């Protein structure tokens, strides 16, 4: 098949900036067919280019594909706030037709380190026979943070799961919860509960914990 | 050319079927050659789509049986015979009968339940306090605090699906830790499908 | 249209403790991470330390760690430096700054020079240089004074074109420095020249009219 | 830490040229590197932010550029006020990390000093000490000669000599000699001279006086 690789997985620029994403294929894609759809949260993907080069009625003057056969770019020569979303490529040459992973365009601001905190399950969901421990890292970007349970000092394994806001409004930070979750049964069983946060913006990793009682 | 699909969101017991339509504002048969310019596309939490069905009934490659688009002219369907926990996603339909392709807005598949909410305080050993909001179908819930006088230092974290086929979520705020003695914090959790409004006081 | 403003910066024993104060105005200060910077003698430039808005989050090189504390008070709107076991190394001017939230470091305080010497304060006797009997040049000597630094300005700060302000020079411990201004050679005596100096580590300052002999 | 290394160390160039300054990285830091200048008497000043985004009131002759761990600085028709030191630093990672710095200076043409000479002042006298002060002003090379004489004989002891840093309006430089004696010695010889050897005369510039007129 075609395989279309985007480049990068998320690119950071300011409103006004103008922002390059790449779709490079792995075999030549014929007669230039290749497409770049736009994606808005919670809306239908649209098509925004088309032939490599051309730009789809309805579609503004910013927006310019360029390339051919393996090398493809589109450029939004001057950002609005609102084109800060998720960018697909798709080729239509040559079957089975198969999607870039994307590229998604963020808000570039400096680079903040988390404020940790951790909270034990409350007595009336212990009562209920289930414990969700959750771990909340605040006003932090980038958004790359690896969070790491560990119970008893044993680092857990896919028995937790990480939501992530939207990026902020006002300071355009991410603030991250991760809640591990065991029955009563299970969580009665071990002592000191531990999410230990690494981040870029720390020199070093930040542990938070407490021993049940 | 526009395209509506209904219904919006379905609910299915495992392994049942599953029927979604999708109307076109005007006919995408091609009298010359007797084609329908309609596709189908799948789509997952994060990631991009995946072509199911093309040419209104033509399965793309390594498109598993179950999954069957019909009709022609302005009405079309897709169908999935056996639905199983894997078919959970987003569904589209496009037409590419006019150089300027476009989707319908799209339909949410899902399995069948139907419960209200469980609220419990998020409260630990500036301080941090919250409500963790579990085991609720089908969404959407809304959470505001002290019936939104409190908003600043707010995050309302988006919904997960679990196990169970039930959706949780976490909302937390950041107040002064001097506070904790004297000022009121209540999570107000809204769940309009269970018709059912729950005001939970987190204490220190 | 904004001041940060550093005080406490002087002479301390080795082996003591210093608290550096910043007080910030002209922006929302509790919407802002808050960081220390300090440039030794040899001119390199050293970050030390940083907090976010709720100071439940600290940014502190290793090196330090363990041996300053940051902090601030978000109402009085200042922001603090403890160090302890006070040493050699930390001989240098420290910064306070923003930390800018679309924008790195976009505001420095001027900079306040911290001296550790058991050294005693001392204020400096000033003398004015003037001639023997198209433009002249008067000056006067800044001697004896510790620590570093003091201010000179001339004629209140209203004569800055023509003016140079010599490096000082230490000698038996304590500093001497001189300053030097030219204006036309009508201008002076029929005109009178004064050099203003504050010495903020001894709360003095001295204002020497140039007198003709 | 991460290691930022800039080259050269320092660079000499004439008013109108180009300088480019490149920074080095000890591993990928994207975008967050970002370039100080610091003037002489002052604190360092944003100019360049995220590798190439001017920060507000520079100058448009100054640009940046780079990405992964790879950067430059370039001021095109360089100029006096310009006069500075320059520092990259990278905020992607902890600990935030400065370069080694580049100090630039500004090639022009020679000028010969502005010598003036001053006997020590009644106030210093009074007190029981006596300075010869000789100011040098506004010359260039910086490379420059003085040399003390009392009654036609060298001098050597209680000279004490500073140079001002090269002079953000013209691109000159400034040197103060200060002759420190015993009110003794001062009163025991009568003539007192400054002699100035530098590469604009063969013939050394001399100012003098004599104590008892
Ligand atoms: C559904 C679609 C899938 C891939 C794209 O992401 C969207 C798409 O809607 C574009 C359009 C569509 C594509 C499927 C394949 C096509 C029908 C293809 C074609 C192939 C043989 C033929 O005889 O006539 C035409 C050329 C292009 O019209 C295609
Ligand atoms: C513009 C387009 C029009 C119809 C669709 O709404 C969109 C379309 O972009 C899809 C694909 C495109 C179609 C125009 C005609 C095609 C190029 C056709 C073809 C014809 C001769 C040939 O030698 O090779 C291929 C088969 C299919 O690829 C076609």
């Amino acid at each position: 098949e075609i395989v279309l690789t985007q480049s990068p997985g998320t690119l950071s620029l300011s409103p006004g900036e103008r922002a390059t994403l790449s779709c490079r294929a792995s075999q030549s894609v014929g007669n230039n067919y290749l497409a770049w759809f736009q994606q808005k949260p919670g809306q239908a993907p649209r098509l925004l280019i088309y032939g490599a080069s051309s730009r789809a009625t309805g579609i503004p003057d910013r927006f310019s594909g360029s390339g051919s056969g393996t090398d493809f770019t589109l450029t939004i020569s001057r950002l609005e706030p609102e084109d800060f979303v998720v960018y697909y490529c798709q080729q239509y040459s040559r079957s089975p037709y198969i999607f870039g992973q994307g590229t998604k365009l963020e808000i570039k601001r400096t680079v903040a380190a988390p404020s940790v905190f951790i909270f034990p399950p409350s007595d009336e969901q212990l009562k209920s026979g289930t414990a969700s421990v959750v771990c909340l890292l605040n006003n932090f970007y980038p958004r790359e943070a690896k969070v790491q349970w560990k119970v008893d000092n044993a680092l857990q394994s896919g028995n937790s799961q990480e939501s992530v806001t939207e990026q902020d409004s006002k300071d355009s930070t991410y603030s991250l919860s991760s809640t591990l979750t065991l029955s009563k049964a299970d969580y009665e069983k071990h002592k000191v509960y531990a999410c230990e946060v690494t981040h870029q913006g720390l020199s070093s990793p930040v542990t938070k914990s407490f021993n049940r009682g | 050319i526009v395209m509506t699909q209904s219904p919006d969101s379905l609910a299915v017991s495992l392994g049942e079927r599953a029927t979604i339509n999708c109307k076109s504002s005007q006919s995408v048969l091609y009298s010359s050659n007797n084609k329908n310019y309609l596709a189908w596309f799948q789509q997952k939490p994060g990631q991009p789509p995946k072509l199911l069905i093309y040419w209104a009934s033509l399965r793309e490659s390594g498109v598993s049986d179950r999954f069957s688009g019909s009709g022609s002219g302005t009405d079309f369907t897709l169908t999935i015979s056996g639905l199983q926990a894997e078919d959970v996603a987003v569904y589209y339909c496009q037409q590419y009968y006019s150089i300027l392709w476009t989707f319908g807005q799209g339909t949410k598949v899902e399995i069948k339940s139907t419960k209200g909410p469980s609220v419990f305080p998020l409260a630990p050993c500036t301080a941090a306090l919250g409500c963790l909001v579990k085991d609720y179908f089908p969404e959407p819930v809304t959470v505001s605090w002290n019936s939104g006088a409190l908003t600043s230092g707010v995050h309302t974290f988006p919904a997960v699906l679990q196990s169970s086929g039930l959706y949780s979520l976490s909302s937390v705020v950041t107040v002064p830790s001097s506070s904790l003695g004297t000022k009121t914090y209540t999570c107000n959790v809204d769940h309009k499908p269970s018709n059912t409004k729950v005001d939970k006081r987190v204490e220190s | 249209e904004v001041k940060l403003l550093e005080s406490g910066g002087g002479l301390v024993q080795p082996g003591r403790s210093l608290r550096l104060s910043c007080i910030a105005s002209g922006f929302d200060f509790s919407g802002y991470w808050m960081t220390w910077v300090r440039q030794a003698p040899g001119k390199g430039l050293e970050w030390i330390g940083d907090i976010n808005p709720d100071s439940s989050t600290i940014n502190s090189t290793p090196s330090l760690k363990d041996k300053v504390i940051i902090s601030r008070d978000n109402a009085k709107n200042t922001l603090f430096l403890q160090m302890s076991k006070v040493r050699s190394e930390d001989t240098a001017l420290y910064y306070c700054a923003q930390r800018g939230n679309y924008v790195p470091f976009p505001y420095w305080g001027q900079g306040t020079l911290v001296t550790v010497s058991a050294a005693k304060t001392t204020p400096p006797s000033v003398y004015p240089l003037a001639p023997g009997s198209s433009m002249v040049t008067l000056g006067c000597l800044v001697k004896g004074y510790f620590p570093e630094p003091v201010t000179v300005t001339w004629n209140s700060g209203s004569l800055s074109s023509g003016v140079h302000t010599f490096p000082a020079v230490l000698q038996s411990d304590l500093y001497t420095l001189s300053s030097s201004v030219t204006v036309p050679s009508s201008t002076w005596p029929s005109e009178t020249v004064t050099c203003n100096v504050a010495h903020p580590a001894s709360s003095t300052k001295v204002d020497k009219k140039i007198v003709p002999r | 830490s991460i290691v930022m290394t800039q080259t050269p160390k320092f660079l000499f160039v004439s008013a109108g040229d180009r300088v480019t300054i490149t920074c080095k990285a000890s591993q990928s830091v994207s975008n967050d590197v970002e370039w100080y200048q610091q003037k002489p008497g002052q604190s360092p000043k944003l100019m360049i932010y995220f590798a190439s985004k001017r920060y507000n009131g520079v100058p448009d002759r100054f640009t940046g550029s780079g990405f992964g761990t790879e950067f430059t600085f370039t001021i095109s028709t360089v100029q006096a006020e310009d006069l500075a030191v320059y520092f990259c630093q990278q905020d992607y990672s902890s600990p935030w990390t400065f370069g080694g710095g580049t100090k630039l200076e500004i090639k022009r043409a020679d000028a010969a000093p502005t010598v003036s000479i001053f006997p020590p002042s009644s106030e210093q006298l009074t007190s029981g000490g006596a300075s010869v002060v000789c100011f040098l002003n506004n010359f260039y090379p910086k490379d420059i000669n003085v040399k003390w004489k009392i009654d036609g004989s060298e001098r050597q002891n209680g000279v004490l000599n500073s140079w001002t840093d090269q002079d953000s309006k013209d691109s000159t430089y400034s040197m103060s000699s200060t002759l420190t004696l015993t009110k003794d010695e001062y009163e025991r010889h009568n003539s007192y001279t400054c002699e100035a050897t530098h590469k604009t005369s063969t013939s050394p510039i001399v100012k003098s006086f004599n104590r008892g007129e």
